[PDB]
């Protein structure tokens, strides 16, 4: 199996396949670890941000794949800013603070 | 290719930081601003600044370095330009 | 034990099941009860003259009958 | 300059309760109705829990209604209903209220195990439900009359109280209650009466809670919680996307659970609105209200009462608290784990032709993968008209587009892994090599680190898309650049099978053989000689050899010589480069050989040449393999010839012994460990048979009648080289095979008499499946626990990072060699290596420097200490290190892929308990437990007990279940009496003088002890050499320093014992009690500076304390976390690892490092 660009989950924005083109594959936290004992964090973050969870950085990306422009523009995971609502949906307030 | 990094390491100590100078280098070869210090083999950019580093001719004091003169090669043509948004008063 | 269906059979069986004479007891005192306000209201001159502002406004065209009195006695 | 007031990039993050008003500041609409959608036109019903008015347009850019379609407009709300026609993802993000008629208890801070809201009014659990069902009424600001603040009454009493006083006396029931109590509540008046209290009684009963509770206190009062906010007035709703009721084919529906929960709390809540009008009997509005309260429970934590059900579904329906939690708590970045783009996978293949720099890659993965770069190339250059076209060009597959990817292919790493990921070797980048095919093509020296078999095992690759992604896989996660695991300095790319097979059978030697005596020039002509078919392989042979030793300043010098060696060992010397003697290959070749020759090339020549000459061992192995015809028959197996004989008398033993038993000389006991011992020296005899006639017994002539030299039989060639197989299945293929056990553990007293060469009867092979279906359940079951040790690892450590370059302290731990009972079970030079000298080491005599203070010991200090003869060197250790959050580099070590001294900013936690955890498979007290054990801390069943104190000590009182021991020390004070059971046979003698730590009984010791008594070096030291016993007994290399991190780790806490700053019993950071005592030491008060006591925390405790509340949220109990969190207004500033990961930013370390740092510092500063 190969995937480049697929569908994507509705619930969380997530790769996924719909039309039997095989959603990608699954990086876990083993395989974060194993990212975390060589020193690359761009490898990590591209991983667990543009490459799967951010419904901007995905499109930020492509176009710049295209264009010539190896950069990321990675922005907030949406699994996370997902979790900010569910913790803001019972009683509890949580802010990002200072600047 | 090139197969192992090591002589790039020797230079900078790090390697950490040796990632970090050869990705500036390699994004000012790949966004057009620059061209390479070195022949070229077809290598890609990644390669490029690796080949930049072993030679010695390009590392973050010199970058650094360099964009700081530019910062001045660009303030002389801009001062009249500038000068004259004196409309501020 | 929680489970509010317990505190609820529980706290509603104290009150005691009516005699067929105490349901007529109460009922008579509601009669009264309401007599009572009716009495109260028919006793306001403002809410007699409100009634007549209100019945010129009924053959004014200005309302619908049905907006004001549900009928008299008959 | 001004801050700012719009999006720019934040830092920390802070958690707290949330007011009505706050939460009202969320929603953009209440909704007042449990309609969804209008159920033919599918359109939300206004004012609903799906709404377009309050949350969001159904579809991009439009309005609900229909009048204003276009994109122009934008921030436009609809005249007939507004909606503000934006796109649809802002339905994803508003939120929303409901305003209750009652107040409502927030399940989360009455059912927490420490109930919030008991124990901040100092008030039971079951009397504030007791209250909350209005099932009694409490009291609240009682003024002087006849009752307590908190006291609760019932109803006669309260009706009494209420005749007696009619005023200046106030009584509630319910939430409104509890709400009233909370606001009343004055924190600070409180804090003060409490303080005085503390101080006058003295019991642990009492101060334990007083403690505790006086801790909460004063911390929610500079949170900035009003507790009031316990009670909720408004509830917020989620917003509608993220609980979607999205339709499916055949026209059917589907929705979150939340939606069936939300639609209930506005139904009741609604009603009891109505009913508040319509002048209610209590009896109603009361069970309405507690209907409302099961109600909002539910919807927030489902579980805590009654665990309500979905509609038509048993399946009790999830709530908000189980969309947070899981397994483990967030699945947002646990176990497993998120899908990711650009990425594949399939069964991999060998492609021995491959550097070990690259891998084959089948096409039509490359092309899916590579897709948008295909793309952006396929325009840069002309081929492809537009975007489209170049779709429309890659999917027709035109011919032109190969070449193409051949160049986006060349420079630009690819990331490889296999399923069970472990060390960090679990990945490496590889430069993809387009190959036909559907297969992945993985070189052969890397299957080693992978542990990756060929039997079926799948591959996944991921394409590094950012350049400092392509940069961090070139110069960190690729092949060439880690040679050596990280665990110990070895190579992990030591040749495996077939190329070890190779080399042996290359230089190895016959006693005759074609052109056994000439003499040849060099290398070249040998090889000539041998390809012609002119002489053998194999044949002792001069040949003139030019060797090299660089042992001049830096300078390879040069020297020549006719060596006495053989034709393939000749062939061989042209791999070696330069400097190498010809010593290294001019031995048999085995396969622990030839990993030193690897080795010892990387410690001289660097890494270049060592890769090159890795490939080559490689390709030359294969080749010459394949020459040798090596193969396996039936008749390569020789079993001895007096086996039936050893068996025949083995079995006269066990018949003498049972004659001895039907007489009754022996009993049945001795008798079974008689019978079977005599059948164990006998398998012993004829291992020990077959080893020596299968070894040896080629016997060949050479001008004269016999000799013999080792067997040049297949299967043994086999097994020495230490390509594949070893004595013990060796002995299982001849001679015969063990003795099973029955499944209660005891061993069968009749052996396997056969073997595989020979047939197993039925019986022999029933009995043998037992041993087979333990070793898998054995492997399968330890193989889980090994993943679960790491796991605890890995949480315990983590966010130890490389961060200071010297922390500048002498102190270190003593390196000896092990030198168990006998001669060196383990170097001092293996101890020592890559390590740190903390302080300048002698020759016998002094005045003469040999190392330096602290220096990097390499090979040339290590062969220099070895010259001389000192047995003693004391090594800086990442226990001791000075610098704090975080260790120093210099007190680290060299170790890693490469040999130089640490990097500052290498992430050493990680690979630490990584290096632990992927050998724990091939463990087995004794075993993997034990190693569990030990990290955990746990005291043992049985343990000793170690003098307090040291002076003379002596027996004192009698028998009351302990008969106390009283020591008496010389100069200092007596008073230390230990209650110790005599019941347990003691040591210690009753007359003697012991010093403290010494052995008052037997038996194993808590390791609690050993830090207190006997110190933290003590107890370091203590861990290390025991772990290290457990791996080293199965044969496992892991250097000590990582166990020495993960001990660090233990101790991170302490206890303080004096005052003068802060609390008395407080267990807190050494890191900051140290930092603070320094502080303090100079300014502030001159010295108050407060003494703390060094303490051991097992793995899995001190895992627990984590500042980082993300963190902790993340592998603890989720609820208990962000409750105690969300109370005490906690500020989680990241500057961690796993907390960074959740909120997708770069790593607090490696390449990120400099980021931080950057980062760090412009904080707290102008
Ligand atoms: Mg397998
Ligand atoms: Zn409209
Ligand atoms: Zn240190």
């Amino acid at each position: 199996h190969a995937r480049s660009t697929g569908s994507y989950s509705l619930v969380t924005q997530q790769p996924l396949g719909g039309k039997a083109q095989f959603g990608g594959q699954r990086f876990g936290e083993m395989e974060v670890w194993a990212l975390e004992a060589y020193g690359a964090a761009y490898t990590l973050q591209e991983m667990l941000t543009v490459k799967s969870d951010d419904v901007n950085g995905r499109t930020k990306m492509y176009k710049n794949i295209v264009d010539g422009n190896h950069q990321m523009e990675p922005g907030m995971p949406e699994s996370f800013n997902v979790l900010l609502k569910e913790i803001r949906s019972l009683g509890i307030n949580i802010e990002l603070e200072d600047e | 290719a090139r197969v192992t990094v090591q002589d790039a390491v020797e230079k900078i100590g790090n390697r950490f930081d040796l990632v970090l100078v050869a990705a500036r280098r390699a994004r000012q070869m790949q966004v057009g601003g620059k061209d390479p210090l070195v022949p070229e083999e077809n290598d890609k950019t990644t390669v490029i600044a690796l080949r930049e580093i072993e030679e010695g001719l390009i590392n973050n004091q010199i970058l650094d370095v360099r964009e700081r003169q530019e910062q001045q090669e660009q303030e002389a043509a801009e001062l009249q330009a500038v000068t004259a948004i004196a409309e501020g008063r | 034990t929680t489970d509010p269906v317990r505190m609820y059979m529980r706290e509603m069986g104290t009150v005691e099941l009516l005699t067929r004479e105490g349901e007529i007891d109460i009922a008579k005192r509601i009669e009264d009860g309401i007599n009572q306000v009716q009495c109260s209201v028919a006793e306001y001159p403002e809410a007699i003259t409100y009634l007549l502002e209100q019945y010129d406004r009924v053959e004014a065209e200005e309302a619908r009958l049905s907006d004001l009195i549900t009928g008299f006695v008959d | 300059l001004k801050a700012q007031t719009k999006t720019e990039e934040f830092d920390a993050i802070k958690i707290a309760l949330a007011s009505p008003d706050m939460i009202r500041s969320w929603s953009f609409g209440e909704v007042k109705k449990p309609e969804t959608i209008n159920y033919r036109t599918f359109k939300p019903e206004r004012d609903g829990l799906f709404c377009a008015r309050i949350f969001g347009p159904v579809k991009d850019y439009e309005c609900l209604c229909g009048k204003y379609k276009r994109l122009k407009h934008r921030g436009v709300i609809c005249e007939k209903c507004g909606v503000e026609v934006t796109q649809t993802k802002v339905r994803r993000e508003r939120m929303g209220h409901i305003e209750l008629a009652s107040p409502t208890a927030h399940i989360w801070f009455l059912k927490s195990l420490p109930s919030r809201i008991g124990l901040l009014l100092d008030m039971p659990l079951r009397d504030i439900e007791r209250v909350l069902y209005f099932e009694s009424y409490v009291v609240i600001e009682g003024g002087m009359t006849n009752l307590e603040r908190q006291q609760i009454l019932t109803e006669e009493q309260y009706l009494d109280a209420l005749e007696e006083f009619g005023d200046e006396f106030d009584a509630k029931m319910g939430a409104e209650a509890i709400q009233a109590l909370l606001k009343s509540m004055d924190l600070e008046q409180e804090c003060e009466q409490l303080r005085e209290e503390l101080n006058e009684t003295n019991s642990e009963t009492k101060r334990k809670k007083l403690t505790k509770r006086i801790k909460l206190l004063e911390a929610f009062v500079q949170s900035g919680n009003k507790p009031e906010w316990m009670i909720l007035t408004v509830l917020p709703v989620l917003p509608p996307d993220l609980r979607p009721l999205v339709p499916l084919d055949g026209g059917r529906f589907a929705t979150s659970d939340l939606n069936d929960l939300y639609r209930r709390v506005i139904n009741r809540n609604n009603r009891l609105k109505r009913l508040l009008d319509l002048a209610a009997p209590d009896i109603i509005v009361r069970n309405e209200k507690r209907m409302l309260q099961e109600a909002v429970d539910a919807l927030l934590d489902n579980g805590r009462r009654g665990r309500a059900i979905t509609g038509s579904n048993k399946r009790p329906l999830k709530s908000l608290a189980d969309m947070i939690k899981g397994k483990q708590g967030r699945f947002r970045q646990n176990l497993l784990g998120k899908r990711v783009d650009y990425s594949g996978r399939s069964v991999i293949t060998v492609g021995p032709y491959l550097r070990l720099h690259q891998c084959g890659l089948p096409k039509k993965m490359a092309l899916e993968l590579f897709k948008p770069f295909i793309y952006g190339k396929l325009e840069l250059r002309g081929l492809a008209t537009t975007i489209k076209a170049a779709k429309k060009m890659v999917e027709r597959e035109e011919a032109v587009v190969w070449d193409i990817l051949d160049e986006v292919i060349r420079e630009h790493p690819v990331l490889l892994n296999r399923a069970p990921t472990l060390h960090r070797l679990g990945i490496q980048a590889f430069e993809p090599v387009l190959i036909e095919g559907k297969a992945i093509q993985l070189h052969p020296l890397v299957c080693a680190a992978y542990n990756a078999d060929f039997d079926g095992d799948q591959m996944a690759v991921h394409v590094p898309l950012t350049l400092e992604a392509q940069l961090e896989a070139r110069a960190l996660m690729m092949s060439t650049n880690n040679i050596l695991s990280p665990a110990n300095g070895e190579p992990i790319i030591v040749p495996s099978q077939d190329v070890v097979l190779g080399l042996y059978y290359m230089t190895r030697d016959c006693v005759n053989a074609k052109g056994e005596g000439m003499v040849l020039t060099g290398p070249k002509e040998a090889e000539r000689l041998y390809r012609s078919g002119l002489a053998s392989l194999h044949a002792r042979v001069k040949v003139r050899i030019t060797e090299y030793e660089k042992d001049a300043n830096g300078e390879l010098v040069a020297k020549t010589s006719l060596k006495d060696t053989t034709v393939g060992r000749a062939i061989l010397w042209m791999i070696v480069p330069k400097g190498l003697p010809y010593s290294i290959v001019n031995q048999a070749l085995g396969k622990k050989a030839i990993s030193k020759m690897l080795n010892t090339c990387y410690r001289i020549l660097g890494l270049k040449p060592t890769v090159i000459f890795a490939d080559q061992i490689m390709y030359t192995g294969f080749a010459y393999a394949a020459r040798s015809g090596a193969s396996v028959g039936i008749d390569d197996m020789v079993i001895p010839e007096k086996k039936h004989e050893i068996i025949s008398e083995a079995e006269a033993e066990v018949a003498e012994i049972q004659e001895q038993f039907q007489s009754g000389l022996v009993t049945a006991g001795e008798r079974y460990n008689k019978v079977i011992d005599i059948w164990a020296a006998a398998n012993d005899r004829v291992s020990k048979a077959m080893m020596d006639n299968l070894q040896t017994e080629t016997v060949i002539n050479r001008d004269g009648q016999e000799e013999k030299q080792v067997s040049f039989n297949s299967i043994y060639m086999m097994a020495d080289s230490g390509a594949r197989g070893s004595a013990a299945q060796i002995r299982q293929l001849a001679g015969m095979r063990g003795l099973m056990a029955k499944p209660d553990g005891s061993i069968i007293e009749t052996p396997i008499t056969a073997n595989f060469r020979e047939g197993l009867n039925v019986l022999q092979y029933f009995i043998s499946t037992h041993g087979a279906r333990k070793g898998l359940a054995d492997t399968a079951l330890k193989t889980a626990n090994s993943g679960y040790l790491t796991r605890r690892l890995v949480d315990v450590a983590q966010d130890l990072v490389v961060t200071e370059d010297d922390c500048g302290t002498h102190e270190g731990i003593m390196m000896t060699p092990v030198i168990e009972g006998g001669d060196v079970k383990e170097p001092l030079r293996d101890r020592v290596l890559g390590r740190v000298t903390a302080e300048d080491v002698l020759k016998p005599g002094t005045a003469d420097i040999l190392v330096p203070r602290n220096t990097l010991l390499h090979e040339q200090w290590c062969d220099l200490l070895e010259e001389n003869s000192v047995d003693a060197v004391k090594v800086r250790s990442v226990v001791s290190c000075d610098t704090d959050f975080g260790v120093c580099a210099h007190c680290y070590g060299r170790d890693l892929a490469r040999g130089h001294i640490i990097n500052k900013g290498e992430a050493i936690g990680v690979i630490a308990a990584q290096s632990i955890g992927e050998p724990g498979t091939q463990l087995t007290t004794g075993g993997l437990p034990r190693v569990a054990d030990l990290f955990e801390a746990r005291r043992p069943k049985e343990p000793a007990i170690l003098a307090e104190i040291s002076g003379i000590v002596s027996f004192g009182k009698e028998t009351k279940g302990k008969r106390r021991l009283v020591i008496t020390p010389v100069d200092g004070s007596d008073p230390y009496e230990e209650m110790i059971p005599k019941w347990r046979q003691l040591n210690v003698f009753e007359g003697e003088r012991v010093e403290r730590g010494d052995v008052i009984s037997d038996g194993p010791e808590a390791p609690h002890d050993i830090l207190r008594l006997r110190g933290v070096h003590a107890v370091t030291r203590y861990i290390v050499n025991e772990v290290q016993d457990v791996y080293r007994l199965q044969g496992v290399k892991i250097n000590d320093k990582h166990i020495e991190v993960i001990v660090r780790q233990m101790l991170r806490k302490a206890t303080i014992v004096n005052a003068g700053s802060s609390d008395f019993l407080e267990g807190e950071q050494v890191e900051y009690s140290r930092v603070k005592i320094a502080n303090r030491e100079l300014e502030a008060n001159g010295k108050v500076g407060a003494t703390y006591s060094r303490d051991l925390l097992g793995i899995t405790k001190a895992s627990l304390a984590t500042e980082s509340f993300i963190s902790a949220a993340s592998f603890q109990e989720t609820t208990r976390v962000l409750t105690e969190a969300a109370v005490a207004g906690k500020r989680d500033e990241l500057r961690g690892l796993k907390e960074n990961v959740i909120v997708g930013r770069l790593i607090p370390a490696g390449t990120g490092y400099a980021y931080h740092q950057d980062r760090m510092r412009r904080r707290a500063a102008g």
